């Protein structure tokens, strides 16, 4: 079928990115991987005279016993952008959010038997590295369409909408959406009978040559959940609480009084004037304050228009989408996402099991996973995140728990101040 | 030295050609000992004549060491050839070396010419020999193997000996062989005299593919001096350090000194460079004098009195465990131990803040603990168990309410003092029946002036002047009277949020004296809480 010429943009060269230290396992694991994956064409070893290289990762595929190659084609991709956006862009449907259960499946399996062009074969190039520095590492560029690559479901697409065909034709209330390795199925069904309709599409796609490992725990699970299935109608931005108290004392409005001053920055439509009159006299934290007629106006007032949604709040296509998340603790997270400061786009919490199986690298990475999967759902591409992490810390554990096929931008912040419960 | 091997396939950078430079230089006699060398190496193919039919052009000069040698200046050259894939930016460190019952040093000679080059390349390493005045015509030669300094030449060599080897350990592969440039480096297991007879049946097959090996047994033997290591056939250690002893230190000389000091760190334990490295946080002169502290000719002294005696490491043995451990030197220094069995130490180390201000001891073990975990994965592709100066309760209590993610693998209790503790803790909500300050600070930036000062809610008031301050400080001396002149049980309130986030922190230390003054007081009380209330909004405050 020969090759869709790929060109990078004019002026740039090829990815140069150092690799980082693995543990023996994981470079045991990339190693027998790389091999069979030699044996089978995909890759070859190439010479001293390729100077590209492009991180590698060993994760676990979902929960399964057998291991998983991760490139990280992100700095590639930035090269890329103009094959798969300008030129051969997947374009993003805005009506994904709107559907009441939405269920992603893995088709990356479609891209290796896709030739890549023979030209472009040599910016794929990544390195198996060695412990201790005994020899440079082992040495492979992709023959085949690389999972991960941003360009790979752009070539691919033709087959994928002609796949597809058959089986939007039987259901057009069905929208779905092609993100890299990952397609994500909305639909408007009841639970029951969407999980079979998935089963449909998943043996349609099964039948047509594209094997999907999303084969589950077969017909008896031991303990587990089946799907991974979102619900993009309770994704909305979620309002400020102002904590309900019987008698409020001197502290507690300061807390108050702070936290609501603090909310004047996404709403000038708010007045302490009243809350800030009834601290006048210089009184104790501890002592027993009823509130006044002008300061329950002013409460109940300003607990109206806290849940009032923003005015004015777009989307803009041409910014990067920005995420933060800050702890809680109690194995709870928040999070907002927006594109300009106080600005929010969306906003939510995550959490996990409670008893002795997540601690906080885990909860962390599995948070940034949900939310970048649903900014994924949402506007269509992944937010850059700012993260509450030690750098060297999180760029050694961060392999363990990640069960995704993407890798998000990301920078650690080592300030995040008084912003704790004022998110929750 | 000739070689059927397969050449590396070479293109100049895009958009660009060969390079020509004119050379005239110098002598008649440099031109005359040129010629004899060039011969030789025509004669053994490492070159070849042309008439151009254009060959471009290389700067050649001749240097002398009895025997003379070549020089290439091929800056020109190398500028315009295409890029490399990097070659190794480090090297194996003896740590995480396998101990093998023997192990013996070969090294190859005439590496690069040992090597061929690509063909349809070979036409821009051309250069000339200049005829001794009289408008003659040049000798033009150029390069039919791997040249020296060219930019290509480490990255092939090293390449083409990673093929040559592939057809030999397949063949052995009991056998052990660590490459690094122009060094194979060989070890075994084997008898001593089967170990010589595959060292002897290894040299040969290098020798049918052009490569020159030490007739005299296999050349060094141990202990071997590489890279500034001492290698011994059972431990390893540095090589002698010498750290001088002068009336006058330069910048040029503090850089050397925390070199050599930081280098020696790595077997040597206790070494200390936080005092002496901060005679070079002036980063500006690089010939100027520097006068030492009290405290650097102190911790200069106290490393002398380590590097007195000798110390060295063992080395590797997967078969058993890795153990680390960490001891807290006070100073916002860690030293630590990697070992196996307890009186071997595998290597050891180092690690002091340097970023930031403001740090307590469990954040400071924690980065540690980061640095030893990055540094074990790099070393022996592991993580090593962990033997830490920490209650489990205490360890718990911090990372539950620090604001950034931490973690820790599988750690089991140390006693050996000093431990790291938790010297207080601001109360959670405040407390009843405890005075209530009000503090507040200012100050001009022009005068740097400005006072600090409190009113409480019995009505006692305090205010403090303060000369040649800034608008921070003041803000964290209100704080501080407040913790004067308050009972064991203090309620503070600040309406600034510097000094909040800095005391939340919870911080048992600090560059700032003050800060030091402040958590002096913080220890000394029984319940302390603080709380934060918007400046300017004409609340609780202050003004002054
Ligand atoms: N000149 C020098 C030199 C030798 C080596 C080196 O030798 C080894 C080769 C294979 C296996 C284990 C080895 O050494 C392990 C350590 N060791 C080193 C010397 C000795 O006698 N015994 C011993 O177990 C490896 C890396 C750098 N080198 C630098």
């Amino acid at each position: 079928i020969e090759t869709v010429p790929v060109k990078l943009k004019p002026g740039m060269d090829g990815p140069k990115v150092k690799q980082w230290p693995l543990t023996e396992e994981k470079i045991k694991a990339l190693v027998e991987i790389c091999t069979e994956m030699e044996k089978e064409g995909k890759i070859s070893k190439i010479g001293p005279e390729n100077p590209y290289n492009t991180p590698v990762f060993a994760i676990k595929k979902k929960d399964s016993t057998k291991w998983r190659k991760l490139v990280d084609f992100r700095e590639l991709n930035k090269r890329t952008q103009d094959f798969w956006e300008v030129q051969l862009g997947i374009p993003h449907p805005a009506g994904l959010k709107k559907k009441k259960s939405v269920t992603v499946l893995d088709v990356g399996d479609a891209y290796f038997s896709v030739p890549l062009d023979e030209d472009f074969r040599k910016y794929t190039a990544f390195t198996i590295p060695s412990i201790n520095n005994e020899t440079p590492g082992i040495r492979y560029q992709y023959n085949v369409l690389p999972q991960g690559w941003k360009g790979s479901p752009a070539i691919f697409q033709s087959s994928m909408t002609k796949i597809l065909e058959p089986f939007k034709k039987q259901n057009p209330d069905i929208v779905i959406y092609q993100y890299m390795d990952d397609l994500y199925v909305g639909s408007d069904l009841e639970i029951g009978q969407h999980r079979t309709k998935i089963e449909e599409l998943r043996q349609h796609l099964l039948r047509w040559g594209l094997t999907t490992p999303d084969k589950k725990h077969q017909k008896e699970p031991p303990f587990l959940w089946m799907g991974y299935e979102l619900h993009p109608d309770k994704w909305t931005v979620q309002p400020i609480v102002l904590p309900e108290k019987d008698s409020w004392t001197v502290n507690d409005i300061q807390k108050l009084v702070g936290k609501l001053n603090w909310a004047s920055q996404i709403y000038p439509g708010i007045k302490v004037r009243q809350l800030s009159k009834l601290l006048r006299g210089t009184k104790a934290l501890t002592e027993v304050i009823p509130l006044t007629e002008e300061a329950e106006l002013e409460l109940a007032e300003n607990r109206e228009i806290l849940k009032e949604p923003v005015h004015g709040v777009y989307y803009d296509p041409s910014k990067d989408l920005i995420a933060e998340i800050q702890k809680q603790g109690q194995g709870q997270w928040t999070y907002q996402i927006y594109q300009e400061p106080f600005k929010n786009l969306k906003t939510g919490k995550y959490a996990r099991m409670r008893g002795a199986h997540t601690n906080d690298v885990k909860q962390l990475t599995e948070a940034v996973q949900k939310i970048t999967t649903e900014s994924i759902v949402i506007w269509g591409k992944t937010p850059k995140f700012k993260l509450p992490i030690q750098k060297e810390t999180w760029e050694t554990w961060w392999t363990e728990y990640w069960q995704a096929t993407w890798i998000p931008e990301w920078e650690f912040v080592n300030t995040p101040p008084l912003v704790k419960l004022w998110y929750q | 030295p000739i070689s059927p091997i397969e050449t590396v396939p070479v293109k100049l950078k895009p958009g660009m050609d060969g390079p020509k430079v004119k050379q005239w230089p110098l002598t008649e006699e440099k031109i005359k000992a040129l010629v004899e060398i060039c011969t030789e190496m025509e004669k053994e193919g490492k070159i070849s004549k042309i008439g151009p039919e254009n060959p471009y052009n290389t700067p050649v000069f001749a240097i002398k060491k009895t025997k003379w040698r070549k020089l290439v200046d091929f800056r020109e050259l190398n500028k315009r050839t295409q890029d490399f894939w990097e070659v190794q930016l480090g090297i194996p460190h003896p740590a995480g070396l396998p101990k093998k019952k023997s192990v013996t040093v070969l090294d190859v000679g005439d590496a690069y010419f040992s090597v061929p080059l690509d063909e349809d390349f070979r036409k821009y390493t051309a250069f000339t020999i200049p005829s001794i005045n009289n408008e003659t015509p040049g000798i033009r030669y150029q390069y039919n193997v791997l040249p020296q300094g060219w930019k290509g030449s480490p990255a092939i060599f090293q390449s083409s000996m990673t093929k040559i080897l592939e057809p030999f350990a397949a063949q052995n592969p009991d056998i052990v062989i660590y490459q690094y440039m122009d060094d194979l480096y060989v070890g075994s297991d084997l008898e001593i005299g089967q170990h010589r007879t595959k060292i002897e049946e290894l040299r040969q097959h290098l020798l049918r593919w052009g490569l020159t090996t030490p007739d005299k047994k296999h050349q060094k033997e141990p202990p071997f001096l590489w890279m500034g290591y001492e290698l011994h056939p059972d431990k390893w250690t540095v090589q002698p350090i010498v750290l001088p002893e002068k009336d006058s230190w330069t910048v040029n000389d503090i850089q050397k000194l925390v070199g050599k000091l930081n280098w020696a760190s790595q077997i040597y334990p206790g070494i200390k460079v936080r005092q002496l490295s901060k005679l070079l946080r002036g980063t500006k002169a690089l010939t100027e004098v520097i006068p030492l502290t009290e405290e650097a000719e102190l911790e200069l002294a106290e490393n002398r009195e380590i590097l007195k005696e000798p110390v060295h490491g063992v080395y590797y043995d997967p078969s058993k465990d890795l153990i680390a451990e960490i001891q807290k030197q006070g100073q916002g220094q860690w030293t630590y131990q990697i070992y196996q069995e307890p009186f071997k130490n595998l290597k050891t180390g180092k690690y002091a803040r340097m970023r930031g201000a403001h740090t307590n001891d469990v954040k400071q073990l924690t980065e540690a603990v980061q640095k030893i975990t990055t540094e074990s994965i790099v070393i022996w592709g592991k993580t090593p168990k962990f033997k830490l100066p920490i209650q489990k309760e205490t360890w718990e209590t911090w990372w539950t309410e620090y604001w950034q993610a931490t973690w820790i693998p599988e750690w089991e209790f140390v006693n050996t003092p000093p431990l790291v503790k938790l010297w207080y803790q601001l109360e959670k909500e405040p407390i009843v029946g405890a005075e209530t300050f009000y503090v507040d600070g200012a100050a001009n930036r022009e005068t740097k002036l400005g006072k600090a000062g409190y009113v409480t809610n019995k009505g006692r008031q305090k205010v403090v002047p303060l000369t040649n301050t800034t608008n921070q400080k003041t803000e964290l001396q209100a704080i501080y009277l407040a913790l004067q002149d308050s009972g064991l049980e203090v309620n503070i309130v600040t309406d600034s949020q510097y000094a909040l986030g800095i005391i939340q922190a919870q911080p048992d230390k600090s560059e700032s004296e003050l800060v030091n003054q402040i958590i002096e007081q913080l220890i000394k009380k029984e319940k302390v809480y603080l709380a934060w209330v918007p400046a300017h909004k004409g609340i609780g405050g202050n003004e002054q």
